[PDB]
């Protein structure tokens, strides 16, 4: 039940918006990076993938894609209510301008809102097939 | 200019009037003119040897001297879509490329020729400029791009608190809270240390900020897993509240011991999530825990030259700072001695850098006080990049063999870099592998990829072209004697870590001998070519310098950083600080630079660095980079002192004076200008201090003239004498 | 009246013996069913008895040192007095050279023999209150803990020291009045550390212990401003939690600052310690706390580990002479059974609840800090008891919160039972009704001085000494005379304790069987091999039924209770006088009708009937049922028209009465209301009624007239 997220754009998967804290994290962000490089026009919207111990969540939305990572025994309700939290938030704030950017990361600080919003989540106070598969 | 041959024993006044140009290779004119500028990249021979064996027989050293992040005045930034490299070494595509079929380029170091992209290509702003700055695509970050942190680290015990340092820090981060590097992401954090180690807490939720006392030395670990680095943003107040407490919590303190060791280990369990810039502020010897070094009884005169750490545990933590992209950059402003030898070790191999700040006090010692204000104004504001890392690429033929500077050599010569700053200089040493004989042009690519303190993945790009030459002549008429000073002084430095101070001055002494003398072998008095008519002057200028002087009172610490500054300034403020610049100042006037609109700026020649060139009649200007003196003669004229200094007679010139006073006098605008003039050459705001008098003992203004003889080391003369008699042996 | 006599001489002595007559031959010493024992309350309040401000005056007999009392023979014509104990004579000090026949000290009045003194000699040593709190609790249960702990606060004297110690994963020793930064030292929660380690690691006051009139602005502000501890919970986990190194650091730091000297340590925890040493569970929610069931099939691999951690704490703080209090409020169970011993040892109190937010926990908290007619606390520290017996009499040891000193002497029994092999205990805290268990043994007129030094609250050193003295039995009749001085209460509490505490130091009601009967046959009255011919006197009938009850009670049955609440009520019990230790063993009862004012009644279910309100008091539980016919009357609503106030007298008269006893009981009885097919009707119904006590009885009078 821990972290990784990335928002990226789903037509060429160039990365949006992330956030990672460790105290690996190499071999499931380039799982991710290979998500985003799969994933099209043709792609299920909302969907869960199975990495062993881990497992990885996302949803789609007006052409970005929103995706987290975790322990396979957290709460996949939570994993989803997670994403929709950032989504409303990111398509509000910069909704219109995810088609037009080229440099990757042009939207960082956005960091901050991952972050508040990750802690209220990550303290207890749709479709599934095997992430190898679609790798 | 000139071919032309020098009696050096003849001239005796071979230094020009006018600052030293570095030399123009020999190139066409239209390849010259697109060329690297020598500020940011520069070598020791402009004439590349065809041979290992031609540049052996000349024994002058081949290398490059860097300044690869300078602050620059204006800067191209291509943000293409594609960034265009050769195939096969992966060299950027740069305005010394073969343009052939004009939709296939041939890489000026490895020859593979190459498809040029759908994306006039010799128009290309890639190809019109030697220096560039790329924005990088997302196969060039292992991560996202970290925000910028800054983790402050103070020595709070009873020695430290008496020099009073941290008021002026704390004041200083005050000052400079909005100017720090950073945007929206901006994490700020504190520690303090002296047996124990204090994190600090900060909380809007909470009256006050919350000291976290971790009291196990042995076993360290951070207290509290949010609010230790906080938003600087979000947390402003909360910041400047904590500033202004912390100079005042440690008044009564009666803790002697500092364990700097584990309040290291602390500090970079902090910042190991994430990386960033570690300033530290230590005033004592460490003696308590692991890092602990032992006192040591400081030399004299007396002594001769019988350097290294004693220790490897900073080296070894400096690595895992290395790992986690975590720079640390070390204050030691002790009274006595530290053992800088060792603690030097963590700012060496993370990319940090060390100043140094003997006997500070805020009351017994004003220019310490105000040198490190300056010195944080520019720490604090200047740009920086983060988690970067440098690839020096070179013809094929042309192998980089050493590196100087502050990095980590990661495996097929990867400089690993946790932070970046625009005044840290680096060397490198090359030698000629395979002959070039097919070439008549070699090229030279250093490439910085960094995350800029907005979170933007960059890459700087510099490239410097340089010709082939076969003869022995042709070599010594492309010298740089400046830059071959700046490679010897490295080299010395290594090779005194590595053998002997005794060593490292004698291969100083004989890289003048076996250069001349093969100029000799080639060709009644010491003859040398244009080109090395300053080169034992340089030569002596290293020898007298308080990294390698020998029968003077120096104490370990100043030789220690001395070197440092060696290894880390850049070319031109390691001229300055070895052969300073000396103007007469009492009388200036109008063949200045009156160009600068309603300024008239004067220009008073250069002198050379002896006392013969003083007089008692005038006063003298020593800029030395980092300092200005300003020495007033005995016997100097009224018209100096009331017009310029303020005073009505030499008796009357406080002891310390830390700067010139503004006066409606038209003298004193010219020497305001002259000296408004000299350090806007640079960032760092060099102190000018008019307090050497013949009798304020703070004369060490005479250890800089490097010409003259000492009880313990020649005279300029006596040397060329001793290298003469070596040269015809 | 033997009665009148057992009754004054536990309101002027505050002791209350098994045998009033005792046996003057070693034949029937030997052959005593029931031991001669002693419940002994050494601080027992009385009509203001004067504070004697003199050294006491005693035996020269370095052996035997006894006080001078009443049970002295004195020569007011020669200035002498003669040892009752040792037959030494003794010259009286120049401070009495003036005392005369018509004026007297006070000490040899019998009116003053349990007599107390104060002794100023000494500059006083402030009082030393030390909190640790749990921040692992939700923010309801923290808030409400922080306002009792301010509340609290505000009644310290004004020269006690005050110190605060948090916990969560890690342990904060707060630094108190630092200005403009809070600060505290953090340990981790994960590994213990001795008194001196501690005690480098750190560096009358300290830093950590300052006087409460200055620093208790900002100790109220600092208890105001505690939040959770800021470690994030994980899906389906339990906080990491580190009570036994947070308790460890609390005793190591009194340890190294101020050893032998009166302390409080009040240990405040919200849920089980799942991290460190003295571990009671895992962080895995799937897995629940250890049970009695549990701990029977040797499925909880934590309790022997971590009983032990506590153990050595306990007596670390016993020895040097400091208390330590649990109040541990959860809805789940807490760690007891292995913490057990720091509050038992010391003469500490547990406090257990459901939340930290309730009245039942308020109120008890704050009972801890009442005060007497100059307003001052009913505690004392550091209480040092010493028994001198006649050459006649030996101890065998003592059962109640006391640790030995193992000082040795003539009085030590070799058959030692409980805490034994001393003359001397300590009792690191005590009150005024403190009730401590010495087994005797006879190896007219046998005497026993007791001698109590404490640290009174106000900070005097205090000494109280009780001499009592009782008849040996004359040996024309010796069972005769012995038979009517049986105290069958006293005996049966005192009986009671040392069952249990064989069973919490591991059949036991075998032992209680064989004693019973043994009981029945050498002082009933029986034709052998006919059980209806048996008879008790009025001195022993009633022993067969506290030993019925005693015998089914939770004290000895612990199954159907946590092992948590085992041990609360076990160690209640162990401290207790004998009106409220008779109360646990049998609840009273009293019935509440129209037809007449309230009246007692048997605890069996003959007494529930349907127009009747009962309400018993189990000393734990203060509890009203309201029968059929009673809860129909009032579900239908009678109460308030004005036709019915009778009916609101009915139904008030038990609810007036439980308020008085729910106040005067420390341990604030959880109050139940109930009635007939109601959830909470089950506790009535568990303590009334082998199967019963008339089968009971009869198999009892099978075995008394037959075999020996
Ligand atoms: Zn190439």
């Amino acid at each position: 039940m821990v972290l990784l997220t990335m928002i990226a754009r789903v037509a060429d998967g160039l990365p949006l918006a992330a956030s990672m804290q460790e105290d690996d994290l190499q071999q499931y962000q380039s799982q991710a990076k290979q998500l985003f490089r799969k994933l099209n026009e043709q792609s299920p919207t909302r969907c869960t993938l199975e990495a062993g111990a881990m497992t990885f969540h996302y949803i789609i939305e007006q052409g970005v894609c929103y995706l987290v990572l975790c322990e396979a025994a957290f709460p996949k309700k939570l994993a989803f209510a997670y994403l929709e939290d950032l989504h409303s938030e990111f398509d509000e704030q910069h909704g219109k301008k995810v088609p037009t950017v080229s440099r990757p990361y042009s939207f960082i600080e956005f960091d901050t809102f991952i972050q508040k919003t990750k802690k209220l989540y990550i303290d207890s106070r749709i479709m599934v097939a095997n992430i190898e598969e679609v790798l | 200019e000139g071919l032309r041959v020098v009696n050096l024993l003849q001239e005796r006044n071979m230094l020009p009037s006018t600052p030293l140009k570095p030399p123009v290779p020999n190139l066409h004119e239209d390849i010259q003119k697109l060329n690297c500028n020598p500020e940011l990249f520069r070598c020791t021979l402009t004439s590349i040897p065809q041979t290992q064996a031609l540049l052996n027989k000349a024994k002058l050293p081949l290398g490059l001297l860097l300044h690869p992040f300078k602050d620059l005045v204006q800067l191209p930034v291509v943000t293409s879509s594609t960034i265009v490299r050769c195939r096969s070494c992966r060299t950027y595509i740069n305005p010394f490329v073969s343009f052939l079929d004009q939709r296939r380029w041939k890489c000026n170091l490895c020859y593979r020729v190459n498809d040029v992209p759908e994306e006039e290509p010799h128009r290309r702003p890639e190809v019109q400029n030697a220096t560039i700055e790329f924005m990088a695509p997302s196969e060039y970050m292992l991560r996202p791009p970290q925000p910028p942190v800054y983790l402050f680290v103070f020595d709070v015990s009873h020695n430290a608190v008496e020099t009073g340092y941290l008021n002026s820090v704390c004041q200083s981060l005050l000052d400079n809270l909005d100017l720090l590097p950073g945007n929206t992401r901006t994490k700020i954090g504190f520690i303090t240390f002296d047996s124990t180690i204090h994190f600090y807490g900060l909380q809007e939720s909470l009256s006050q900020p919350q000291m976290l006392i971790v009291s196990d030395i042995e076993d360290v670990f951070i207290p509290m897993p949010e609010n230790l680095l906080v938003n600087l943003n979000e947390s402003k107040e909360l910041v400047q509240d904590l500033l202004k407490t912390l100079p005042q919590m440690f008044t009564k303190t009666l803790e002697t011991q500092s364990a700097l060791g584990p309040a290291l280990q602390a500090a970079f369990k902090l910042m190991s999530p994430t990386g960033g810039r570690m300033s530290v502020f230590q005033t004592q010897l460490p003696t308590l825990g692991v890092g602990a070094l032992k006192p040591r009884e400081e030399p004299n005169h007396r002594s001769s030259a019988k350097m290294t750490p004693s220790t490897d545990f900073y080296k070894k933590l400096a690595l895992d700072c290395s790992g986690q992209q975590v720079a640390v950059d070390l204050f030691l402003l002790s009274g006595q001695y530290s053992d800088l030898a060792s603690l030097g070790c963590i700012s060496r191999y993370s990319a940090g850098s060390v100043y140094y700040y003997p006997s500070y006090h805020h009351q017994h010692n004003p220019v310490q006080v105000q040198k490190l204000q300056k010195e944080l104004q520019r720490y604090l504001t200047r740009k920086i990049g983060f988690e970067a890392v440098m690839r020096i690429r070179c013809t094929k033929g042309l192998s980089i063999h050493t590196f100087h500077g502050n990095f980590f050599v990661r495996s097929t010569d990867l400089l690993s870099l946790p932070n970046v700053n625009p005044d840290a200089g680096y060397a490198v040493q090359m030698s000629v592998e395979e002959s070039l004989t097919d070439t008549q042009l070699v090229s030279f690519q250093s490439a910085l990829l960094y995350t800029s303190s907005k979170g933007e993945r960059r890459i700087r790009v510099h490239t410097l072209c340089l010709p082939v030459v076969s003869t022995l002549n042709d070599v010594f008429l492309g010298a740089d004697v400046q830059a071959i000073s700046g490679l010897l002084a490295n080299m010395a430095v290594d090779r005194s870590m590595t053998a002997s101070l005794s060593d490292a001055r004698d291969a100083l002494v004989n890289a003048v001998i076996d250069s001349l003398s093969a100029y000799r072998s080639s060709v009644p008095g010491l003859m040398v070519p244009f080109s090395l008519r300053l080169f034992p002057l340089f030569v002596l200028a290293l020898l007298k310098q308080k990294s390698f002087q020998t029968g003077t009172n120096a104490r370990l610490d100043e030789r220690i950083f001395a070197m440092c500054q060696v290894k880390n300034q850049p070319l031109v403020y390691l001229m300055l600080t070895t052969h300073p610049s000396l103007y007469r100042v009492d009388n200036l006037s109008d063949e200045g630079a009156l160009n600068i609109s309603d300024r008239t700026i004067p220009q008073p020649p250069i002198l050379q660095l002896s006392v013969e060139k003083l007089s008692r009649d005038g006063a003298f200007l020593m800029d030395a980079g980092s300092v200005l003196m300003l020495w007033v003669g005995k016997n100097c004229t009224q018209n100096f002192l009331s017009q310029v200094l303020g005073v009505q007679n030499y008796a009357s010139i406080p002891q310390p004076m830390t700067d010139l006073p503004e006066l409606d006098t038209p003298e004193s605008a010219r020497i305001i200008a002259f000296i408004s003039w000299l350090r806007e050459q640079r960032p760092f705001f060099p102190i000018l201090y008019v307090i050497a008098d013949e009798s304020p003992m703070k004369a060490n203004f005479l250890q800089n003239m490097i010409e003259d003889r000492t009880e313990s080391a020649l005279s300029y003369y006596e040397f060329l004498l001793h290298i003469q008699q070596q040269v015809n042996k | 009246t033997y009665l009148e006599f057992i009754q004054q001489n536990e309101e002027r002595d505050g002791v209350r013996f098994s045998w009033n007559v005792w046996p003057s031959s070693r034949l029937e010493a030997t052959r005593m069913v029931v031991p001669v024992a002693a419940l002994f309350t050494p601080l027992k309040e009385r009509p203001d008895l004067p504070p004697i401000q003199y050294e006491p005056v005693l035996c020269s007999r370095t052996t035997c040192r006894a006080v001078l009392n009443p049970l002295c023979q004195v020569d007011y014509r020669a200035k002498l007095w003669a040892c009752n104990f040792c037959y030494q004579r003794n010259q009286f000090p120049p401070s009495y050279a003036g005392i005369s026949e018509l004026n007297q000290p006070a000490e040899l009045l019998p009116q003053f023999s349990s007599i107390e003194y104060v002794v100023l000699r000494g500059p006083q040593m402030p009082l030393i209150f030390l909190y640790v709190v749990d921040t692992c609790m939700e923010d309801e249960d923290l808030q409400a803990l922080k306002e009792s702990m301010q509340m609290s606060l505000s009644l310290l004297p004004p020269t006690a020291l005050v110190g605060l110690i948090t916990f969560g994963r890690m342990v904060q020793v707060h630094e108190l009045g630092c200005e403009g930064i809070s600060k505290s030292y953090v340990f981790r929660g994960t590994k213990d550390l001795s008194a001196k380690q501690l005690q480098e690691m750190l560096g009358p006051s300290n830093r950590f212990l300052q006087p409460v009139q200055k620093i208790d602005m900002n100790l109220t502000d600092l208890l105001g401003e505690l939040q959770r501890d800021p470690w994030p919970v994980p899906q389906g986990k339990r906080p990491l939690r580190s009570s036994g190194v947070a308790l460890s650091i609390a005793v190591g730091l009194l340890e190294c600052t101020f050893p032998n000297t009166g302390a409080r340590i009040m240990m405040f925890i919200g849920g089980p310690a799942t991290q460190g040493p003295g571990m009671v569970v895992g962080d895995e929610l799937k897995t629940p706390i250890r049970s009695w069931h549990d701990i029977d099939k040797d499925n909880a691999k934590y309790v022997k580990k971590g009983t032990k951690h506590f153990e050595a704490l306990a007596n670390r703080a016993a020895t040097t002479g400091h208390v330590i209090d649990i109040y541990a409020c959860a809805l789940d169970q807490t760690g007891l059974l292995e913490m057990k011993c720091c509050p038992n040892l010391t003469g500490g109190y547990m406090v257990m609840g459901d939340s930290f937010n309730t009245s039942l926990f308020k109120q008890t908290f704050q009972r801890v800090f009442t005060k007497d007619m100059h307003g001052q606390f009913k505690m004392g520290f550091g209480g040092t008891l010493e028994i001198k017996t006649s050459r006649e009499i030996k101890i065998s040891g003592a059962i109640g919160p006391c640790v030995s000193l193992n000082s040795k002497g003539p009085c030590v029994s070799e058959n030692e039972i409980g805490t034994g092999g001393t003359c001397q205990w300590k009792i690191c805290g005590l009150s005024p009704t403190t009730t401590l268990a010495i087994y005797f043994e006879v190896v007219g007129r046998g005497a026993i001085q007791f001698v109590t030094q404490y640290q009174h609250s106000s900070g005097q050193r205090r000494i109280r000494v009780t001499t009592i003295a009782r008849n040996w039995a004359d040996a024309q009749t010796q069972i005769q005379n012995i038979a009517a001085s049986f105290d069958q209460e006293a005996a049966a509490i005192l009986m009671a304790r040392l069952a249990i505490y064989r069973a919490e130091t591991e059949d036991v009601l075998r032992w209680l069987d064989r004693q019973l009967i043994r009981l029945c046959q050498k002082f009933g009255e029986y034709h052998k091999d006919d059980p209806s011919s048996f008879r008790f006197s009025e001195t022993f009938s009633l022993y067969p039924q506290f030993m019925f009850h005693l015998r089914r009670s939770s004290f000895l049955q612990v199954f159907n209770n946590s092992p948590d609440e085992s041990s609360y009520y076990r160690h209640h019990f162990m401290r207790q006088d004998l009106t409220q230790s008779l109360i646990m063993i049998q609840p009273i009862l009293y019935a509440y009708s129209f037809s007449g004012p309230p009246e007692p009644v048997l605890l069996d279910s003959s007494s529930i009937l349907a127009d009747r309100i009962l309400l018993m008091d189990t000393f734990f539980q203060i509890l009203i049922y309201h029968g059929e016919t009673i809860a129909q009357w009032r579900k239908s609503g009678y109460q308030d028209m004005p036709e019915y106030e009778n009916f609101r007298h009915l139904l008030q008269a038990p609810v007036d009465d439980a308020q008085e006893i729910l106040h005067s009981r420390f341990p604030m009885p959880r109050y139940i209301d109930t009635e007939h097919g109601g959830s909470q009707a089950r506790f009535l119904l568990s303590k009334v009624n082998d199967v019963s006590l008339q089968v009971f009885m009869d198999h009892l009078k099978k075995l008394a007239v037959s075999s020996a």
